[PDB]
């Protein structure tokens, strides 16, 4: 009824889907890092879009 | 039952001077 | 308990080896597995020689 | 026994009834998509490759 | 077409709602066996407007509604074959289920698992008729086993019996034995034809047909309680007697003759075959007959009696008369 | 694989930090969170597999694996609640932990894309493994179980270690998807006789291969319910998915080094078929299916067709679900009369009429019913063996008949006949064990409709 | 075997050469991992003593976490250093050395017979 | 309309039409009419207001399309870069030849069935093509194992050739 | 008796003071809360959603694509008289041969 004995007793749900949440934020730092062939390959490699600066991020 | 735990006859196994 | 225990936990403990059990051992213990192997191993030889030579029908085989 | 079976229906339909109206009313007033060449010079999005809105839906969101 | 096709599932999806209702949908417990019973009723009605479309045109149809799975070059889907074979089999069956139905009302009136005993009645006959129009092996083999877990349930209904358990485990050992032959046969044709549909299987219609024909004589054997898998048979009559007269005597052991006449396109081909049927089909005629002549049991006779009806049926595929087979099975 | 790793981790500061009296409720709903999540790694690619890092890849191999593995975590957390019930706080915590380390072990194993890494992980689990049986088993074998699952893993895994040394020194690398590209065959050589038994013995102690399987009665057995159930459903399918694996680095030696063992799996699967029909003790009883139909997986594994691997694949899953309900509908019988003995509880379908359909559903799955993906993996090898020697089929065959007998005859013995007279403590099946059955069969009933995610990467 | 190399800085933690490399950023992975085994420690400190594990001395656990860290960057930095001057050694005696390291002529699959091994 | 004709041909329909012999009144043609009234005409109205709201909401999904990379046998040995796009590209082309031998089968399926007892000799079109279809499909990807690749259907090609180099050699030489 | 050792604990049955009992716990609040997370996150969720998800997924292993790729080579190929599949899955003019 009050966080006196609700907020402390209910905290530890956050744990494991904040830690979904940033699993997957350094799921999307590692594509970061393995770039070197965006745009690059002999089968999907094209031209920019109009309006784009990366096919995929 | 209950969880067996080792008993006095266990135990003097690893009381004497070899094993 | 006296039965269910003769039957699974007091059997080596009371196991010597001798004539009997060495020879039941190896007759029903190693003489299905060398069996079984020249029974394959012949078939095996033998239709890998037909396939080599195209002697063995496989017109619509093209499922394996 | 009868508790658990009247459990296990309320549970599986709880849910299950929302995902059958759900899919009903896309597969009416959205359907399937159509098969169209692609349009000279136009790029597709990954996800345009695919029929079913919800395909497309999880193809676009998830994957 | 559409109304011939429409009407041909409407008789398998018909037989399937009593047992969807029992997840409590709709309740009514005191009218279920009543309930079961009205369904097959009208099943057989639906089933008779495509059996008298074929009388008039001779008009037969494959329908492979659904994809299953596809496994390389190996398509699988669910089809069923409206022919001939089914066309007759299923006004027939579900005639004589319909009166077996009604006669279990009264004999097991006092049974306190009516409900279950008619909600398995029923998943029999789904499982026969998938069995019937099935188009190819693997749909055939559902059934196939389908008929044969049903036929354990329903002979060791009365579990508290250690002579009812026995009989019902012999039946499944010997309709194992048998089912040998019936994954000897599918693999063979996997193997060398690259399918399980019968369509496929007569259009390239092979020569050496001696090993996949020996599975299908075997499968045959387990099912249809020929000579050296038969003594099951006499057993199953351990269950309730509706159970005895729907699937060991009118229904079920017929499936081991039905294979081998789906498949008389490669029998007819195969005078070795037709020897090994004929022979085997004459000794239980006539060793299940004789077991007859002695018998004090009421049950037991009608049983050594159907095993040589049985006996009878494949001595006609054994003289390469596969069609007058299918119509001692009708009749 | 971080959104599954990091999850799981969290698991521990979540059952350390709850309440005293709510450590099961918390640890079994986020588990069953990160179950659903793991739905995600599906998106599989008919040419290419789902490569995510330079340290884990999850092709249509791992992915079905890694969905039962996390799977299984809520239900070994269901199944202990009774047993543990009355054991200090902090000793239940260390046991929960135990099984979170377990499940983070085994997703990083299925999805290791470097071998090393593989083995060290794969290697990793029996550190839990061990302490989970010696320590919260029952019975004073535990401790006579932990040795020979100890001792017997790792006189296989060590030799396992230098080949794989030895490889990346002669290969340059150990990265699976290297591995596809930089392959070369191995010469018939009595050195490579020796570098094809190193790479396969880990894994074939593992399954189990009939002859090295001694450990798997006892471990089995002697271990709690939750132990049980990883052991059976997960951890046998590490020596499976290491095969799959390792042998495409072994080529064409496989094609006469597989006969030893192909006869010993063909051979094997009769004589544990049998000792099935002669077993007193239920628990052990299934244990001893689990070696019979670990022999279909090796076989499978061993003449490398696409058709056997689709087979292993629905196999492995296949038993993965049906080993572990039969140990779970053995262990709710053990609650209650507290003897693992067939013979002593009967007629149990007469006092627990739902717990007996469980028990039907549990063995019909067991004894291969089309179309369950039981029967669909089975099918599959039955098939792709007859291709290698039509004269297997005798051996396959008979398997089928002695399958169904003992799958049966367990199922007479307890649920059938006569009600054991002077047990009268039989109480009503509770919620949590019905439910504990429902979470196994429901799910491996659904897979028949589409069973496309469970045939691996040959498919 | 890099015991004896030319760099004449023996005894020496990080020679003056490994200042030329990028030092390890204070987020590196390693470097966390380093400090978490630094929080284990107070943790294990706290209970073989018999405290409140989370909560006693916050101080001395984060004397551990620091005392660890601080250690921890120093000894990146010359693991780095270690496996920088192991690459510089290699590249250097391959281009001393390029009869030893020849560029091996260019073939394609389409050239190259490999033996085929039927699986039947 | 629905799907390619070409692909999937299907000769032209021809249904006797009906001479009736007899006074009764033919059953089928009075069930025939009733199934076109109770059951065809409200399933059209419930389709027609189903299809007029798709066509509100109209939009389109592309079939991929794969621009081709150079194959095995342009590869260096042991460049992983160029052996992926082959070998994924070897993939691909592994799975549409898969299909094509559904197709045919599908063909030759649908033949033995629409032709009645006369299949065994209107059908021998679809039963040649499935023939030369399934020799080209064993001859390419055929024992090459579970761990295949195009490295391994290269090499068997490779040995086909040489077999069949020498062997018009070999007979050439009498 | 060889040492001071409690007495065997008799076995509890949770019907007993609570006939309601879910078989979770032996307090009737958590009871009940771990029937429903188990229920609803067990049931509700992961077996009916990913159901859904998994009849839905976006052309699983590419083997619809496939089909449609097949039918137009079969088309393309049938409408100008190449063989519908060849027996050589690499042009043999890149091919070298030994000797
Ligand atoms: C239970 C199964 C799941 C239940 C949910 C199914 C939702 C189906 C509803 C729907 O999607 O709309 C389709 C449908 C629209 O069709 P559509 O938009 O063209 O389809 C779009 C896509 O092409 C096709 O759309 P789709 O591919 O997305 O279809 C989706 C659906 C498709 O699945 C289905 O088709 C549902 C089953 C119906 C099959 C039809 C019968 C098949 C033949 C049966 C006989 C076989 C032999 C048996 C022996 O599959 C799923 O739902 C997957 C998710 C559920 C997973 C379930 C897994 C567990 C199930 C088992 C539990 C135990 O809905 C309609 O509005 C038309 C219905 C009209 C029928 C009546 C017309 C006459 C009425 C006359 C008026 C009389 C007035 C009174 C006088
Ligand atoms: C809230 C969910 C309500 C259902 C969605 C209503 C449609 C709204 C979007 C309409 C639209 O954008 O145009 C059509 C579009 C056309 O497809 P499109 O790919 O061309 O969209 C273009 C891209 N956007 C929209 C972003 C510009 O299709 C959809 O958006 C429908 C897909 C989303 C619905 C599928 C997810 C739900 C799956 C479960 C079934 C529903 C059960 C719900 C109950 C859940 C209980 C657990
Ligand atoms: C007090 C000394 C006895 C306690 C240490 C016993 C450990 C002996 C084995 C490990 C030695 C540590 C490895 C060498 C090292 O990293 O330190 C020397 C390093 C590197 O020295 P080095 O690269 O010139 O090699 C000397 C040591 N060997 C040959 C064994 C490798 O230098 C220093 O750290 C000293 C500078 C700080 C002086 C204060
Ligand atoms: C009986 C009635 C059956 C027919 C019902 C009609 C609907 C139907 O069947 O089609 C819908 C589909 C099959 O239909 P479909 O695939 O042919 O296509 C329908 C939808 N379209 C056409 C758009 C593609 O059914 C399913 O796919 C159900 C999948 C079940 C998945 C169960 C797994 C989820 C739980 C995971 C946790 C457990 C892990 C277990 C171990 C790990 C396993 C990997
Ligand atoms: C890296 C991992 C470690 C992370 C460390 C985090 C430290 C957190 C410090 C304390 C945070 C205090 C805030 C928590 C408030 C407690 C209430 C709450 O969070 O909601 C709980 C909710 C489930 O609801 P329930 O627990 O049943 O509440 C019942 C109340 N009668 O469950 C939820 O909260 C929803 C879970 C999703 C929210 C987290 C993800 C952020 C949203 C996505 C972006
Ligand atoms: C290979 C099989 C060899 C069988 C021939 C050897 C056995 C034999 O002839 O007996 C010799 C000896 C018994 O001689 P005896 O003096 O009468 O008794 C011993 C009293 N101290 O025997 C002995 O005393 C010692 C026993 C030696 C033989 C043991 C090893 C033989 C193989 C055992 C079975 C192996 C089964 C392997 C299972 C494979 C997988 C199923
Ligand atoms: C190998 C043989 C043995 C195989 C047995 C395996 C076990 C299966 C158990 C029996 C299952 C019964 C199958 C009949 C139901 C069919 C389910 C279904 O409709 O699926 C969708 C189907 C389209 O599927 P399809 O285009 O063929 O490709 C699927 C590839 N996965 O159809 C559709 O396009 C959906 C159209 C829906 C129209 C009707 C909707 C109104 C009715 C809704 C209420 C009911
Ligand atoms: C209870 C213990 C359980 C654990 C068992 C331990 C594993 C088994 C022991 C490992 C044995 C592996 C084989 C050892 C090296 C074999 C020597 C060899 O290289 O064989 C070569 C031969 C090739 O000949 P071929 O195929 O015709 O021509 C093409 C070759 N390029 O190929 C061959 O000759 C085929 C292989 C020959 C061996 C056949 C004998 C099979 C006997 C049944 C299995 C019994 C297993 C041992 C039981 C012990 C008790
Ligand atoms: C439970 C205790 C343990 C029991 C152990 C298992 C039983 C052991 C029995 C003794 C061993 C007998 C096997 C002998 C080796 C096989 C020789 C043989 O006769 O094979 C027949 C047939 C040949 O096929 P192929 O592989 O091409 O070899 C040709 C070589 N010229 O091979 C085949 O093509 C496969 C034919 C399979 C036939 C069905 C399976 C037989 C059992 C059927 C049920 C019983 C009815 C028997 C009558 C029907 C016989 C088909
Ligand atoms: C297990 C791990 C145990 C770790 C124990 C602590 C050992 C590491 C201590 C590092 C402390 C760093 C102090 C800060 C650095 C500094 O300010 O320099 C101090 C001193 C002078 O540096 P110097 O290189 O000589 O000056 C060059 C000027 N041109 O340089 C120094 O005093 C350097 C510190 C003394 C040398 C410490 C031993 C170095 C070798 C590391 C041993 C541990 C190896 C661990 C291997 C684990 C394998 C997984
Ligand atoms: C550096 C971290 C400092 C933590 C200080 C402290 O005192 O941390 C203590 C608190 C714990 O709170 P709690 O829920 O009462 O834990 C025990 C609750 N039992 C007794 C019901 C199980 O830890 C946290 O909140 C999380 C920090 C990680
Ligand atoms: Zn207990």
């Amino acid at each position: 009824m009050n966080l006196l004995q609700v907020v402390r007793d209910h905290w530890v749900h956050v744990l494991v889907p904040m830690g979904f949440v940033f699993g997957y934020y350094l799921d999307r730092k590692n594509d970061e890092k393995l770039t070197a062939f965006r745009n690059k390959s002999l089968l999907y490699k094209r031209e920019l879009k109009p309006n784009e600066e990366v096919t995929w991020k | 039952a209950r969880q067996w735990q080792p008993d006095v006859e266990w135990a003097e196994q690893y009381g004497g001077a070899v094993m | 308990v006296r039965w269910t225990y003769a039957r699974s936990a007091n059997i080596y403990p009371n196991f010597r080896p001798n004539t009997k059990t060495s020879l039941l051992g190896a007759l029903f213990g190693i003489g299905p597995l060398v069996f079984w192997y020249y029974v394959f191993k012949t078939d095996r030889d033998r239709k890998e020689k037909l396939i080599q030579e195209g002697k063995l029908d496989r017109t619509f085989n093209i499922s394996y | 026994d009868k508790r658990f079976l009247k459990l296990l229906r309320f549970y599986i339909l709880l849910t299950g009834i929302p995902v059958a109206i759900g899919i009903t009313l896309i597969n009416v007033f959205i359907g399937e998509a159509e098969l169209a060449e692609i349009p000279e010079g136009y790029v597709p999005e990954h996800w345009e490759y695919f029929k079913h809105p919800i395909s497309r839906w999880i193809a676009r969101t998830f994957f | 077409m559409n109304m011939f096709s429409s009407l041909s599932l409407v008789t398998l999806l018909l037989l399937t709602m009593p047992i969807m209702m029992m997840s409590f949908n709709t309740y009514k417990p005191s009218n279920y066996p009543l309930y079961v019973k009205t369904a097959i009723s009208y099943a057989f009605i639906t089933s008779m407007i495509p059996t008298m479309m074929f009388i008039h045109s001779g008009q037969e149809l494959i329908i492979s509604n659904w994809h299953w799975l596809t496994i390389q070059t190996l398509k699988l889907s669910l089809s069923f074959k409206m022919d001939y074979f089914s066309m007759m089999f299923i006004p027939v069956a579900l005639f004589v289920t319909w009166s077996i139905m009604e006669f279990s009302m009264w004999y097991m009136y006092s049974d306190p698992n009516i409900n279950k005993f008619f909600k398995y009645l029923l998943l029999f006959l789904i499982t026969m008729l998938i069995l019937v129009t099935a188009n190819n092996l693997f749909q055939l083999f559902i059934g196939w086993e389908g008929v044969g877990i049903m036929s354990f349930l329903l002979i060791g209904w009365w579990y508290g019996r250690a002579d009812a358990n026995t009989a019902a485990l012999q039946a499944i050992l010997y309709n194992r034995i048998g089912d040998i032959g019936f994954i000897l046969a599918m693999a063979w044709f996997l193997t060398n034809l690259n399918t399980w549909d019968l369509q496929q299987i007569f259009m390239l219609n092979p020569s050496d047909s001696n090993m996949p024909l020996i599975g299908l004589a075997l499968a045959a054997t387990g099912k249809s309680a020929q000579f050296g898998l038969h003594p099951w048979l006499p057993s199953a009559m351990e269950g309730p007697t509706p159970v005895s007269a729907l699937l060991h005597s009118s229904t079920m052991v017929v499936a081991g003759i039905f294979l081998l006449i789906r498949f008389y396109p490669l029998t007819e081909n195969n005078k070795y075959i037709q020897s090994i049927t004929l022979c085997l089909g004459a000794i239980t005629t006539l060793f299940t007959a004789m077991c007859a002549l002695t018998q004090n049991d009421i049950k037991k006779i009608i049983a050594f009696s159907t095993s040589s009806q049985l006996g009878l049926m494949m001595v006609t595929i054994g003289i390469n008369q596969p069609y007058l087979a299918f119509l001692h099975i009708c009749t | 694989m971080l959104k599954y790793i990091i999850p799981t981790i969290m698991l521990m500061p979540l059952t350390w930090l709850s309440k005293n009296n709510m450590i099961w409720v918390n640890s079994t709903a986020h588990s069953l969170l990160i179950s659903f999540t793991s739905l995600l790694l599906m998106n599989q690619f008919g040419d290419n597999s789902l490569n995510f890092s330079l340290l884990f890849f999850s092709d249509s191999l791992s992915t079905p694996l890694l969905i039962l593995t996390m799977w299984l975590l809520p239900l070994m957390l269901m199944a202990s609640q009774h047993h543990l019930s009355k054991e200090n706080l902090t000793r239940k915590k260390l046991f929960i932990t135990m099984l979170i380390s377990l499940q983070l072990f085994l997703i990083m194993t299925f999805t290791a894309m470097e071998l090393i890494l593989f083995y060290i992980l794969f290697e990793a689990t029996l550190v839990p493994t061990l302490i989970i049986i010696t320590r919260w088993g029952n019975q004073t074998e535990r401790l006579n179980a932990g040795l020979y699952f100890l001792f017997y893993t790792l006189a296989g895994s060590l030799p396992l270690l230098v080949a794989l040394i030895y490889i990346q020194n002669t290969v340059g690398s150990l990265n699976f998807l290297m591995l596809q590209y930089w392959v070369q065959p191995v010469h018939n050589s009595w050195s490579n006789v020796f570098m094809w038994l190193a790479c396969m013995m880990a894994f074939m102690v593992k399954m189990p291969l009939y002859g090295l399987h001694l450990w798997l009665p006892k471990a089995h057995v002697e271990a709690p319910i939750a132990g049980s159930m990883v052991l059976a459903a997960v951890l046998l399918k590490l020596g499976g998915y290491g095969m799959l694996r390792i042998t495409l680095i072994l080529n064409p030696m496989t094609d006469f080094m597989a006969y030893p063992f192909i006869m010993l799996s063909l051979w094997g699967m009769i004589m544990t078929s049998s000792i099935c029909l002669r077993q007193t003790d239920l628990k052990s009883l299934i244990a001893y299916s689990s070696v019979s139909h670990m022999a279909l997986v090796i076989v499978a594994i061993l003449i490398q067709t696409p058709w056997s691997y689709m087979g292993a694949t629905a196999l492995m899953i296949a038993h993965g679900l049906t080993s572990s309900m039969l140990f779970c509908l053995a262990n709710s019988n053990y609650e209650r009369i507290h003897s693992r003995t067939m013979i002593l509880a009967r007629g149990l379908q007469t006092l627990l009429p739902l717990m007996a359909t469980w028990w039907l559903l549990a063995s019909l799955t067991n004894l291969a019913l089309p179309p369950t993906i039981n029967l669909i993996g089975e099918l599959f090898v039955v098939m792709s063996t007859f291709s290698w020697s039509n004269i297997t089929i005798i051996l396959m065959g008979v398997n089928m008949v002695i399958t169904a007998l003992y799958s049966l005859y367990m199922l007479i013995m307890t649920q059938r006949g006569k009600y054991t007279y002077h047990i009268n403590n039989i109480s009503p099946s509770f919620t949590r064990e019905n439910a504990l059955m429902s979470l196994h069969i429901l799910p491996l009933l659904l897979l028949t409709l589409n069973p496309k995610i469970i045939l691996g990467p040959l498919y | 075997m890099m015991t004896g190399r030319q760099g004449r800085a023996t005894f020496q933690f990080l020679p003056d050469e490994a200042r030329s490399l990028p030092p390890p950023k204070l987020t590196d992975p390693r470097l966390a991992f380093v400090g978490f085994l630094g929080y284990c420690s107070g943790l294990i400190d706290n209970a073989i003593r018999r405290r409140p594990v989370l909560l006693a001395g916050l101080h001395r656990q984060l004397l551990y976490i620091t005392s660890f860290v601080f250690v921890g960057y120093y000894l990146l930095k010359r693991q780095d250093y270690m496996y920088a001057v192991r690459d510089h050694d290699m590249f250097s005696y391959i281009k001393s050395h390029p009869e030893d390291f020849p560029e091996k002529d260019k073939k394609t699959y389409g050239e190259v017979f490999e033996e085929f091994h039927p699986v039947r | 309309d629905s799907w390619d004709k070409d692909v999937y041909p299907e000769p032209p329909r021809r249904t006797p039409a009906p001479s009736p012999q007899t006074s009764l009144p033919n059953p089928i043609t009075y069930l025939t009419k009733a199934f076109d009234l109770l059951v065809d005409r409200p399933v059209t109205l419930v389709r027609e207001f189903i299809e007029r709201q798709h066509a509100k909401n109209k939009y389109y999904y592309y079939h991929r399309e794969f621009r081709r990379v150079p194959d095995i046998t342009e590869c260096q040995e042991k460049d992983v870069l160029c052996m992926f796009e082959a070998e994924m590209q070897w993939r691909r082309d592994y799975k549409v030849d898969q299909e094509i031998v559904n197709i045919i089968q599908e063909r030759l399926k649908a033949c033995q069935q629409r032709e009645g007892e006369s299949h065994r000799q209107n059908c021998a079109k679809e039963l040649e093509q499935f023939t030369q279809v399934v020799k080209a499909y064993q001859d390419r990807y055929h024992d090459l194992g579970a761990h295949y690749s195009a490295r391994k259907c290269l090499a068997k090609q490779k040995q086909r050739m040489l077999a069949e180099r020498k062997a018009a050699k070999e007979a050439a030489a009498a | 008796l060889r040492w001071q050792e409690d007495p065997e604990p008799e076995d509890e049955n949770l019907y007993e003071k609570n006939p309601d009992s879910h078989g979770y716990d032996k307090d009737p609040a958590v009871d009940i809360w771990n029937m429903r997370v188990v229920f609803f996150f067990g049931f509700s969720i992961v077996l009916v959603l990913g159901s859904t998800f998994v009849a839905y997924l976006p052309d699983y292993r590419m083997q619809e694509w496939a089909r449609r790729e097949a039918e137009r080579l079969v088309k393309y190929r049938e409408a100008h008289g190449l063989p519908i599949m060849e027996s050589n899955c690499f042009d043999p003019s890149k091919i070298q041969l030994p000797e």
